[PDB]
DNA sequence: TCGATCGATCGAT
DNA sequence: ATCGATCGATCGATTTTTTTTTTTTT
């Protein structure tokens, strides 16, 4: 017991329990007499300015150990209130939670020290978890006494710190089961980068986590975190200085169930579901800073359907798409990246970890063996873009076979078998080998790959740009509309009817239902394939008939399953079929 | 806590006490029992149950589920004394004792191991998961289920070393349980006290002990791996009696205890307080492949035999692999072929390989992956992999760092371990360049040679070979031939004994068969409705197995005219100029698998209409493009 | 202590500093022992303002001159004769347009791009040797990537990205040949120059980054 | 945990 | 009573490696 104001501050921290706001809401139920458990309480900052700001202002000052005050006094308060959950006796760390200094890890800049700040950044290095060594019920049965000992180090507390032979010489055995442990873990942020100067790159941070907060997003999202600032080691006391964060709550800021999703919102969803032409609504929803095909994009974004059978094997449930000469399809996906959840670029050109690993270390802290990561199992129940395909190697391109086609991804990288779940589709971009080219010579052979991609994809396709000299004006008219408020209001629409913000919103049902086929899909699709094979193949079109095979099914009965989503209706009809299948034809 | 005394009483009351009569003819002592059985020397390990504890007392019965260290120690000395019930020289550690005072600082009942006690939970409690064991795990003896990899083999762990002074004949007791230590000075005794008569004394295994201690690698399900998330592991420790306990492939069951580890070293890294922890366990349940499961730890007559005569067909034993779609029909059957075999001999000192190896070609769509993958499956001890899912040494051997010894040994890739059964492999031509050498290595069986040392790389792999490869721009253009639309190694295509070629052209009528057929998958999860019963997929695997045993004769009264046979096979083909190939093996090849599919008889009677089938399987194997 | 973000890469210095060691062969640094800058005719003048109200005074002065930009199609060429429609271009590049984003994706093309073609002997190299000298620019041409750089520090071994389009995000780059540097670093430069998000998929790092660059295109056709 | 450091101590002289 | 040799308590000093992604030339 330090300095005597430390007793003053846990008082003064005791003093937020005057009355029916704390006093009666913040403590009581609300953990444990509740059940949860997760010991972290939750603080707001702004109350304690409001009720004391000498220990509000010291808090964002200074963190001796005012996070030990807060919670011995909330030990001491539970201990009253309800000591039956009171047998966990160790310290009990809370929120700290709740835009005083929010600045980035590149400014994160030899100030702060000793405060409790804010940072953004890349959910980047999902990492190694470890447990952590507290305290153990040592025993004698010579003397049979059940001592202890406690063991501390920097990255919990200030101070820092097994017993053999400890009286006089006699026995010890260590008693575990009532020795307790944390959980540990340990990774790192980026800067969120587009707010660079791309004259110089983006700098990073280190963040340490603890018990219940463990591992709580995957590498490619985007986060906000509230943290404190501790810095341990030699610096020529013995050779410079390092950096470290803790004291947080986590925050990810790409989610709808941070919504408050209650049961009016479904209500005006399936309210509007009754409206029948909103498919050519929500088509022109996606691109409206663009004629051209969203329609699907549009099932695209929606996953698929997963189909499993007794003990047997499972399907993949999803679509995959593309089609042109230069000059509206390389600027087209970032209706993805930035529209809708789990959307990673890749590039056109970059080998060696598009699912590969390489799975280099270098005598880590701990004994890290061997593992990195890839860039699909990243887009897992999701979606890729991509720019320049054709330019890409010869060399991946199987692995895209593969791990598309299997719907499970089986690998090995010299060292260990390896087996993950993996279900996701892909785009890219497209280019023929002679620039302003598809139709004289032929409609194929202006690709220039193998003929097994279009089964693995579904579509043989076209995409050109001209007009002779009668819609050229039309053309210009609509150029022009694209060179306000007027006769979009003509266009029956709201900016909360038709936005990003509710159409993102229309994820979470169209995602949990499981719109079943009935029966009636089944002689439409069978004589629909019928003449598809047969009479696809004549009239300028006989060889632009050749990629068909039996995989037309799986792709109509995925975009029936999609078509369903989009309005909920528990059922599939004939007017899905069309809706569906017009774009094959 | 609680205390040594009274608890001590209630677990010998518990020890004697003790005739729980779970039914009739039980009115005697279950533990006691297993006491005169101790008292035999013939278990040397008990097995214990919550029920016995759930009955008899609730502390111990929830207060050594966390501990799980003290009260089996009380356990061990309070039965270690207990001698109710030879003969002296039986055992080698028993005898090295007897031998040591018969020769004749005091010695434990430790030294005197000579008998253990585990535990079983009751309703295996739940598959408790790797992950999921989070910070409340230390010490509670907690059921968790695992998957298995990278198993070594048994070596003896040490407990207590003996030192001897040469001068004073001490026998000291320098017991050990972690990882590391060090032994004793040269006199730590009283006769070889400060007085000079002192020498050093040296260890003794004779007087010594050493345990079973194997070691494994423990992965995941990739079952319940999270969404975005990679495949982990962990590392067992499984002590006593239960060394051999899992191979490479069982998933597995394993009933233990969470415990700690403190790799002691470098006190910087280490030493950081940071717990690298690891498993302990005793009881391996493995209920997925393994002797519970599976039975005959396929050959039990009497179980079977009441389905045996309950049906006589060939057919419904076809079409029962893989029954979501229809059509493909004489590919199954020989398929299943691929999976019984059976033909083995040693006649002239040549061993003859038994184990067909066929490829799929031609693939505008066809469902080549679904036969693979369904077949991997069902195909006990099978694999799967690509073109570019895997490289060379992916396929062979391999080198790696070893828990057990560190020896660096080698590892086999997916050929390496897919004997005595079949690898799949997809999408041959892309594999790789070099690979095409690798495949031709396996046409003279149980031969795998490497470069990766390139001393011998000597290695037995008994494989079957499942290919299937597409063919390149177009399918068999107007002009093309074999070899020209494909461009795979002909001395590749040489090796094989069927050739498989799918090719599908319009058919008016049969898509609509089909879309009815796969459109029935998708509103239910079954195929064949009331028009024959396929059979489950486990009673296939024993009926399997029982037709392998036979091995019978051939029949010289049609060895006359198999001869004819291949005349005309050699003859109706050679009738055109350029023709695809027609080889001089195929009699090395029709003679092995009349023998399997006789092996479904189980008669050894080989009929002239046996190989009737056969004649047309290889008249239609080829001349896949007259129409 | 408050001199970094005081110089990016790229730039003439004048410096203050010391030469002094840290630990008889022992090895070398230096400091700023307070660091100033360039006047080559305005050696630093790339991020900062020491301007003053005179000068913004005299700029915009020089604004509504209505014989400004006659006045500036003979600027760069105190020595070549003619060429003056060719000319009236090269200067507007540097100035650029607009960067307008909008509520939807469409970060529409901000800056311009220049080509030239034609028979030796009118000055071509001069001309962007030229325009590189007048805010911040580089030069090569041909030879020269289609990779960009993921290499290793040897020191910790991990997968570093040192990034040289990067280098002109203000700046602008000039190159001759195109024509006699073949195709397998095109692409790449394919996608910058029209949405300048240039990507990255190597090992496990999908850090799309990006670069607002202009670019300068000399060239030579045969015969 | 290993090595020389240094200071003290026990018979010789 | 002076001095050298041996014993022994006291002090401080050591413990980072196997794949990959560009690059020049056959
Ligand atoms: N209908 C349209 N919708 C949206 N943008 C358009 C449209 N028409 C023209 N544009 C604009 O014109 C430019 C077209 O270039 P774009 O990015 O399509 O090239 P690209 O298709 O990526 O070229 P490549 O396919 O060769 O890589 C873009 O800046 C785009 O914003
Ligand atoms: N129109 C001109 N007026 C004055 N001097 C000129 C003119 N054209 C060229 N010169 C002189 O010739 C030189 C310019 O030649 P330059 O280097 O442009 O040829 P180039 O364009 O590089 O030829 P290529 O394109 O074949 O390499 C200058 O040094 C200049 O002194
Ligand atoms: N008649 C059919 N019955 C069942 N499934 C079929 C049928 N026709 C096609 N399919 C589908 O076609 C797919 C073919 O894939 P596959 O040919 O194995 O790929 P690859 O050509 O790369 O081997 C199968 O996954 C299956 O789902």
């Amino acid at each position: 017991e330090g300095e005597q104001f430390i007793k003053d501050i846990q008082r003064e921290y005791v003093d937020f329990l005057d009355d029916e706001e704390d006093q009666g809401i913040y403590a009581g139920h609300v953990k444990d007499m509740i059940a949860e458990k997760s010991k972290r309480l939750i603080v707001n900052v702004n109350d304690l300015k409001r009720k004391n700001p000498q220990r509000a202002l010291g808090l964002l000052s200074n963190a001796a150990d005012e996070q030990l005050a807060f919670g011995r006094a909330l030990k001491e308060y539970a201990s009253t209130v309800d000591p039956g959950y009171a047998k966990m006796h160790e310290d009990l760390f809370v929120g700290f939670e709740g835009g005083n200094r929010h600045v980035t890890p590149r400014s994160l800049t030899s100030i702060y020290l000793g405060n409790m700040v804010c940072v953004e950044g890349i959910v980047t290095k999902v990492s190694l978890i470890r447990p952590k060594v507290v305290r153990s019920v040592h025993y004698c049965p010579n003397t049979r006494k059940v001592m202890e000992r406690k063991y501390t180090d920097l990255t919990s507390f200030e101070a820092v710190p097994y017993p053999t032979k400890d009286e006089d010489g006699n026995l010890l055995e260590t008693e575990y089961g009532l020795s307790v442990y944390k959980d540990h873990q340990t990774l790192t942020i980026q800067e969120m980068p587009e707010k660079a100067p791309a004259g110089q790159l983006p700098r990073s941070v280190d963040i340490v986590c603890d018990d219940d907060l463990v591992d709580r997003c995957k590498p490619g999202d985007r986060v906000q975190i509230v943290g404190s600032y501790r810095c341990l080691p030699g610096k020529r006391g013995s050779g410079t200085f390092r950096t470290v964060l803790l004291a947080n709550n986590i925050s990810l800021l790409s989610k709808e169930s941070n919504l408050d999703i209650s049961r009016e919102d479904i209500m005006l969803c399936k309210k509007l579901a009754k409206n029948n032409d909103i498919f050519e609504l929500l088509s022109k929803s996606l691109a409206p800073s663009i004629g051209h095909v969203k329609q699907a994009i549009l099932c695209l974004l929606l996953g698929g359907v997963e189909k499993i059978l007794p003990n047997g094997t499972r399907l993949r449930g999803d679509i995959n798409v593309l089609l042109g000469d230069p000059s509206a399809k390389s600027q087209l996906l970032r209706y993805v990246l930035n529209t809708a959840p789990r959307a990673i670029p890749t590039t056109g050109r970059g080998s060696s970890g598009v699912g590969l690993t390489a799975a280099v270390t270098t005598d880590q802290e701990t004994g890290e063996r061997r593992l990195e990561a890839g860039a699909m199992v990243l887009a897992d129940r999701g979606v890729v873009c991509i720019d320049e395909f054709d330019k890409m190697s010869d060399i991946d391109r199987t692995a895209i076979h593969e791990v598309m086609e299997q719907g499970r991804v089986t690998i090995s990288k010299a060292g260990i078998h390896a087996s993950l779940n993996a279900r996701c589709s892909v785009l890219a971009a497209a280019n023929p080998v002679y620039g302003r080219y598809d139709q004289y010579k032929t409609p194929m052979e202006n690709i220039g790959l193998q003929d097994s991609l279009l089964s693995r994809f579904d579509l043989l396709f076209v995409m050109l740009d001209v007009i002779d000299s009668d819609v050229d004006q039309m053309i210009s008219d609509h150029v022009v509309r694209m060179h306000a408020l007027l006769h979009g209001k003509s266009r029956q629409r709201h900016e909360k009817i038709l936005s990003v913000e509710f159409m993102r919103k229309y994820i979470h049902i169209a995602k949990c239902m499981k719109p079943k086929l009935g029966e009636q899909a089944c002689e439409a699709i069978a004589n629909e394939y019928s003449r598809l094979r047969s009479q696809e193949a004549v009239e300028t079109d006989v060889a632009r008939t050749q990629p068909i095979t039996a995989r037309t099914l799986e792709t109509l009965i995925r975009l029936s399953t999609a078509h369903a989503r989009a309005r909920m209706s528990k059922s599939v009809t004939i007017d899905d079929a069309h809706a569906a299948i017009e774009l094959v034809q | 806590r609680r205390d040594y005394a009274q608890d001590r009483e209630s677990i010998k009351t518990f020890l004697s006490e003790f005739c729980k009569c779970d039914d009739d003819g039980k009115k005697e002592f279950v533990y006691g029992s297993q006491l005169v059985k101790l008292a035999h020397r013939e278990q040397v390990l008990i097995t214990i149950d919550l029920d016995d504890l759930a009955e008899f007392n609730e502390s111990l019965a929830e207060a050594v589920v966390d501990n799980c260290r003290r009260y089996t120690s009380i356990f061990s000395d309070v039965i270690a004394e207990l001698l109710p019930s030879e003969v002296h020289a039986k055992d080698a550690l028993d005898v090295y004792i007897e031998h040591r005072l018969m020769m004749e600082n005091s010695f434990p009942s430790e030294l005197m191991k000579r008998f253990e006690v585990g535990f079983k939970p009751l309703s295996t409690e739940k598959a408790h998961s790797i992950r999921e064991v989070k910070a409340q795990h230390i010490g509670k003896l907690v059921t968790v289920r695992g998957i298995v990899t990278r198993c070594t083999e048994v070596k003896p762990m040490m407990v207590v070393a003996t030192y001897t002074c040469d001068r004073c004949g001490s026998e000291t007791y320098q017991p050990v349980n972690s990882l590391s230590f060090t032994p004793v000075h040269d006199c730590p005794s009283d006769d070889c006290r400060v007085n000079k008569a002192g020498g050093r004394l040296y260890l003794q295994t004779r007087g010594s002990k050493f345990v079973k201690f194997q070691e494994v690698k423990m992965q995941e399900h990739s079952d319940q791996v999270p969404v975005g998330h990679i495949p982990r592991s962990m590392t067992i420790m499984c002590r006593g009696e239960v060394t051999r306990m899992a191979q490479p492939g069982d998933h597995i069951v394993v009933s233990g205890v969470f415990l700690p580890l403190m790799r002691t070293g470098f006190a910087q890294m280490i030493q950081g307080l940071l717990s690298e922890t690891f498993l302990q366990a005793h009881r391996i349940i493995c209920i997925n492949k393994n002797d519970e499961i599976s039975d005959k730890d396929a050959e039990l007559t009497p179980e079977e035999l009441e389905e045996l005569a309950q049906d006589d067909f060939y057919e419904r034993l076809a079409t029962s692999l893989a029954p979501e779609i229809y059509g493909h029909l004489d590919v199954k059957k020989a398929l299943l072929l691929l999976l019984v075999g059976g033909v083995d001999k040693r006649p002239d000192g040549m061993k003859i390989r038994g184990n067909i190896n066929i490829c799929l070609m031609g693939d505008p769509g066809v469902a080549k992956s679904q036969l693979l993958g369904y077949i991997s499956r069902l195909a006990v001890r099978s694999q799967y992999t690509t073109g570019r899912g895997s490289s060379g040494v992916g396929l062979t051997a391999a080198v790696m760092k070893d828990p057990l010894t560190g020896e660096m040994t080698l590892e086999g890739g997916a050929l390496v371990l897919a004997d005595q059964g079949v690898c799949c492999i997809d999408e041959f031509d892309k594999m790789a360049d070099q690979d095409r050498t690798a495949i031709h290595e396996v046409m003279e069986q149980q031969t795998i040679s490497i470069a990766k040392a390139g001393i011998m790389t000597t290695l037995n792999a008994r494989v079957s070979i499942l290919a299937a490869a597409n063919p390149a721009f177009g399918r068999y253009n107007p002009r093309r031939t074999v070899e020209q639309n494909i461009q795979l190694p002909a001395a590749l295509l040489s090796r094989f004994d069927l050739l498989w070629l799918i090719q599908d052209k319009p058919d008016r009528d049969n898509d609509l068969r089909l879309a009815k057929h796969i459109t029935y998958v998708h509103s239910h999860s079954k195929q064949p409705p009331t028009r024959v019963k396929a059979l489950d997929m486990n009673l296939m695997r024993r009926y399997i197995n029982l037709c392998k045993r036979k091995n019978p004769t051939i029949p010289d009264e049609l060895t006359d005219y198999i001869v004819g046979a291949y005349v005309e096979l050699r003859r109706e083909a050679r009738n055109q100029k350029d023709m695809t190939f027609t080889s001089a093996r195929n009699l090395l090849g029709i003679l092995r698998l009349s023998t399997a599919l006789a092996r479904l008889r189980l008669s050894d009677s080989v009929e002239k209409d046996d190989v009737a089938e056969a004649l047309r399987l290889l008249e239609m194997s080829k001349d896949s493009l007259n129409q | 202590r408050s001199l970094c973000e005081r110089v990016v890469p790229g730039n003439r210095v004048l410096i203050q500093g010391i030469y002094s060691i840290r630990k008889g062969v022992r090895a070398p640094y230096m400091r700023v022992v307070g660091i100033t800058v360039d006047s080559e005719g305005a050696g630093a003048i790339s991020r900062y303002s020491n301007i003053t109200s005179d000068e913004e005074e005299h700029f915009r002065r020089m604004a509504a001159s209505g014989d400004i930009y006659e006045r500036l199609s003979q600027s760069l060429a105190p020595s070549i004769f003619g060429s003056r429609d060719i000319k009236k271009a090269i200067t507007c590049m540097l100035f650029g347009g607009s960067r307008k984003r909008l509520p939807d994706g469409l970060c529409r093309r901000g800056d311009i791009n220049v080509l030239l073609l034609g028979d030796p002997g009118t000055a071509k190299s001069q001309l962007l040797k030229f325009v590189e000298k007048v805010p911040i620019a580089v030069y090569t041409s041909g030879k020269g990537g289609l990779t960009a750089s993921v290499m290793k520090d040897p020191q910790t071994r991990n997968f570093v990205m040192e990034g040289a389009m990067v280098l002109a995000d203000g700046g602008v780059v000039c190159i001759d040949e195109f024509d006699k540097m073949r195709e397998d670093d095109r692409v790449a430069i394919h996608e910058a120059m029209e949405q300048q998000t240039i990507s990255i998929a190597k090992a496990g790092i999908t850090t799309t980054l990006n670069s607002r660059c202009s670019v300068l295109a000399a060239a030579n056709s045969i015969f």
